[PDB]
């Protein structure tokens, strides 16, 4: 039994996603759009937000059948009780393929029959709370952790029978805090988005693979920035080139399943031109507890990293870096781990203190043999060690997981985000896992 | 599996370096000229390449283990594209043919096949 | 020296020398038969030479 | 580099902080020295390594 709460949240996902399209589809000229801004999360210091809205339909019917839109209407209200300051302009968004498109007649009327619902699910989760009751023994009922079939019958029957009021202002979340506009289906919107895209020259699949998700990341991300005041817009065609830029420019970031298999893919496709050079500088900026069991694999990866992109004695002339972010501690077990599977490497630490020649010297290789001194380097993310690495620039720098990429200088680099949830992902996009 | 390295590369041959005299025991009958062998070149890219001349030599203490091979393509993630320039890299390992590359490489269409041996 | 520079200069052929593998493994695409080449000839004027053949070794 | 070719071996009585300490002492003269101690825990196979030399550049390893 998956909690309701992910479920919510994957419905305000795709809410996200078709209206981030829906504004995209109509970027025109002066556009100034406010995408979503609730993640359902403790803070909302600046509001930026549109809302928490759904987008479910049933296969095919003329009318909303029963009981259909009760669940976003009681999540609405329910999330009305708890919000203030500035207005939060909620809305309801569907598909039908025949109905009225636009607003539909809603004023009082059907709310009071909306809220005269007596399912056992809606009064458990949203009715209760919107409607307290008026009894100590339904209260009482209501808070156990256990029901049974009279407790719920009971509490049905006082329910549809005694009338309980609520002390939300209802008329006022229906003239302002709520919309209902009956839409067209993005699925299959998806080709006319796709021709739309392709007016200017771009290419066949490029809009597919590369354009079209990043121009909706990067218009879903305009709202996500701290500063409330970043969501000025005008003439929305040269935002518009501007993105065309942008989307050539970061080429990453994309969210759904879209031509991506797996849990993440087609990024791989990317880093293979970067990934087939022997004599390359690759440096991995890694963040601990973004990945899965990073303690008891971290080793393995890197063991599996080095049997392939620093096996050659005398073509594989740079030496790995994999800057970690922990404490100067914990840089002693690793080593301890590394040394015990016969892989050599330098940390720069010796205890707690760091040194910088030691860090920056060039392992001496013996080609008669196949030895070098040591196959990787592998420090914390304090500041002499960023000294360092800016000190020597790298080639390619992949940043896993969420890391400051402050103080590091960025004139010939190239940056490659790369977000994963386990060691299995990061060695497919690497292109040392055929399958997943 | 590993046979060799590159010792010198041209765009007309290409030549290969056998390791040891086990190896070159090992691998005898792969090693006969017109069979295939496949170089490495980059991380994933491999050049197929098929045996036109062998020269091995023990003259004193000097072990030569030579082959003379020539490209014929170019394998590239997981399909095969010919041509003649790519030109691997020296000291570049040699790695004989599998059964699943050879097989790839005559695969064509499914229905305008023709089995003749 | 992008590329390399000049060991030998005759009037129907000129040989010259690659830096570093780097360069080489960096540029090999551009480095085929038939491609062209810059070479710098004093301080303003240039000589464009096609590529007529590559040999790559161990000293 | 090519006559001296055995490695004098120091034992000391004391702990592994003030080897460690020595450790630091000796790094930051440019002395390569080799404890056999990666943080706390001893280990065999690197006490007991021979270091490797490179003639040309005048190198040994520790």
């Amino acid at each position: 039994m998956m909690s309701r709460e992910a479920d919510h949240t994957i419905k305000g996902f795709l809410y996200q996603f078709n209206k981030t399209l829906n504004s995209i589809l109509s970027s025109t000229d002066q556009d100034e759009i406010q995408i979503e801004g609730i993640i359902e999360d403790i803070d909302i210091k600046n509001s930026n937000i549109t809302n928490a809205i759904q987008c479910k339909y049933h296969e095919s019917k003329v009318r909303h059948n029963l009981s259909d839109i009760y669940k976003p209407i009681l999540q609405m209200l329910l999330h009305f009780l708890e919000n203030d300051s500035l207005n939060i302009k909620y809305a309801l968004y569907a598909y039908f393929p025949n109905e009225q498109v636009g607003v539909k007649e809603v004023t009082k009327s059907q709310i009071e029959e909306i809220l005269s619902s007596s399912n056992f699910d809606y009064i458990s989760k949203y009715i209760s709370k919107i409607k307290p009751p008026k009894e100590q023994i339904i209260k009482e009922l209501l808070g156990k952790t256990s029901k049974t079939t009279e407790d719920k019958t009971r509490i049905k029957k006082y329910y549809e029978t005694s009338k309980l009021e609520t002390i939300v202002d209802i008329d006022k979340f229906l003239r302002d805090h709520f919309v209902f506009e009956i839409g067209l289906s993005y699925e299959e919107l998806m080709n006319e988005t796709k021709n739309l895209l392709m007016k200017e020259g771009f290419s066949l699949e490029d809009v597919k693979d590369l354009f079209y998700p990043n121009s909706i990341q990067y218009i879903a991300e305009l709202s996500i920035l701290p500063e409330a005041e970043k969501r000025i817009s005008s003439k929305n065609k040269l935002i518009d080139y501007l993105k065309g830029n942008k989307k050539t420019a970061m080429s990453r970031w994309t969210s759904e399943v879209l031509t991506r298999k797996q849990l993440l893919k087609v990024r791989k496709n990317q880093l293979v031109p970067s990934l087939n050079i022997n004599s390359r500088s690759r440096y991995f900026i890694i963040d601990p507890d973004t990945i899965d069991n990073f303690d008891d694999e971290f080793i393995l990866f890197v063991k599996d990293y080095l049997d392939k992109y620093n096996s050659k004695i005398k073509l594989h002339t740079e030496t790995p870096c994999f800057i970690l972010k922990t404490d100067v501690n914990n840089l002693s077990e690793y080593h301890k781990r590394f040394v015990s599977r016969n892989i050599q490497i330098i940390t720069g630490y010796i205890g707690d203190t760091f040194y910088f020649k030691e860090f920056n010297k060039e392992p001496k290789r013996i080609i008669k043999d196949n030895w070098v001194e040591f196959k990787a380097r592998i420090s914390c993310n304090s500041d002499e060690v960023i000294k360092c690495i800016n000190y020597k620039k790298c080639d390619d720098l992949y940043i896993v997981g969420g890391v400051d990429v402050s103080l590091l200088d960025t004139a010939d680099v190239n940056i490659e985000n790369l977000e994963i949830n386990n060691f299995r992902e990061l060695k497919y996009l690497l292109s040392m896992l055929k399958e997943i | 599996m590993k046979i060799g390295s590159v010792i010198e590369s041209s765009p007309h041959s290409i030549l290969v370096k056998i390791d040891t005299l086990k190896i070159f025991e090992k691998a005898k009958s792969a090693l006969q000229i017109g069979k295939y062998l496949k170089i490495q070149e980059g991380n994933h890219n491999f050049v197929l390449c098929v045996i036109q001349n062998i020269k091995i030599s023990t003259d004193k203490d000097e072990d030569i283990f030579i082959l003379t091979v020539q490209p014929v393509g170019i394998f590239k993630g997981e399909e095969f594209f010919q041509g003649n320039s790519m030109l691997p890299s020296p000291t570049e390992p040699v790695f004989l043919v599998e059964d699943d590359i050879l097989n790839k490489i005559f695969s064509n269409e499914k229905t305008k096949i023709f089995h003749l041996g």
